[PDB]
């Protein structure tokens, strides 16, 4: 079972500007995992398949939550921490071009649908099991957990919205551009550490311990 | 060996 | 208007190893133009959006022909020139670990469902009406076509498929893996020109050519 | 300009 009911209770449970962000973001990775430890079965999956969907989808569930937070901002995005960054400051940082594609891509197209946190919660859940990600013991268990969230958020949207027969199939198109964002977001996480002028915490940092790709 | 996940996962 | 008989005919009418896949990849940009005409009202687009939308979508669309080309295939992939590269080859010529994840996120996730021609088309049509193309004229005609393209895609699902409810939702959930895959895939090409021991004929040159990312 | 693309698309 996969019931939506669970999935918004753990939305709600968890409810330089570049060193900011990065310290958002390792302030939101202990939230993340209180955040997955509440969506259903994910709990029961061994140890070690535990540890591989949290490193492999940690930026990209941090990306969806932040720019569903930001859709009432304009031209910004709020943080975790109750900071603001607007696309100038992001863009007089260096980092303009990927603010913008978040901004874009993601926050004005959940604003535009007007996406819920239930909505947003299941598509967490389907990054969450990614059965791709490489090392787990068992992929079928990880896939059979996403079929159920997928399902499970399909007879959401066809109850909650049935005048949008296309909505479900909306939600889901958004995940490309959500991983080619992660990527890219990976890529300037990596260049920050190399260059070394920009304090990276804990638990951030072991996010970057190998292995990578 | 992920020491920071494994810790916060296994606890309550 | 969307049919899924328009896309199967497309399909059905274009139907060191990395020097192979070049010389393959170079040569079915030709055959990717001639297919994108076929897809119904991309050739009405103004001119300048259709070159948009296949810069911007040429190696996710050749990696899922080629993935689905090969479900037949154990441990390769069979190239548009009627060469196999097998996975020991691949890994030969230093670029086994991404030649093995489109072996194992896409090929062998087509063969296990058994991924049909006109679903392969679907995708691919979906993939080429990518709204989030940096530069389009009318990004919501774009993203208009796309919606055609799923709700058709669904409808065809539904019909065929009745037994699988969750079929629709799969197919499109391997949109993530192709677009990281074709990410990685465009990396190692860059990498292949600057170094500058890998022929690169002049289509697939044309393709490197800017705007980038 | 993207030549090719364009000589190609623009053609019957
Ligand atoms: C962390 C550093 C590398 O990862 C990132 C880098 C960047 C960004 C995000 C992330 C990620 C992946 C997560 C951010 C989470 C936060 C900030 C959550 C929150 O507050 O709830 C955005 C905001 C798009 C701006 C561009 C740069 C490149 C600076
Ligand atoms: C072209 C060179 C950069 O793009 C690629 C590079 C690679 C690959 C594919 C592509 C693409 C994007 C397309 C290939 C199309 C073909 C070969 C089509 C066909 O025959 O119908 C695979 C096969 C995954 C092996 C790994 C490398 C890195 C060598």
């Amino acid at each position: 079972d996969m019931p939506v009911e669970r999935i918004l209770e753990a939305e709600l449970a968890v409810e330089d500007p570049v060193t900011n962000i990065c310290q958002a973001a390792d302030k939101q990775l202990f939230t993340l995992v209180e955040w997955a430890k509440r969506i259903p079965h994910f709990s029961e999956l061994p140890l070690d398949d535990q540890v591989i969907l949290l490193r492999a989808g940690w930026n990209e569930l941090l990306i969806a939550s932040f720019s569903h937070r930001s859709i009432a901002v304009k031209d910004g995005i709020l943080l975790a921490t109750g900071l603001h960054v607007h696309r100038n400051s992001a863009h007089s940082a260096g980092v303009g071009a990927i603010f913008d594609r978040v901004l874009t891509e993601l926050v004005s197209k959940m604003r535009d649908m007007q996406m819920d946190k239930t909505e947003l919660g299941c598509l967490r859940a389907i990054v969450l099991f990614n059965p791709d990600s490489k090392g787990l013991s068992n992929p079928a268990e990880v896939e059979a957990l996403r079929e159920k969230v997928y399902a499970s958020l399909e007879a959401y949207c066809k109850h909650k919205y049935p005048e949008q027969p296309g909505r479900f199939a909306k939600l889901l198109l958004r995940l490309p551009a959500l991983r080619s964002i992660g990527l890219k977001c990976l890529e300037h996480l990596f260049f920050f550490k190399l260059i070394g002028d920009t304090p990276i915490d804990t638990f951030l940092m072991e996010m970057l311990e190998a292995p990578h790709q | 060996k992920h020491k920071i996940l494994h810790r916060l996962l296994q606890d309550s």
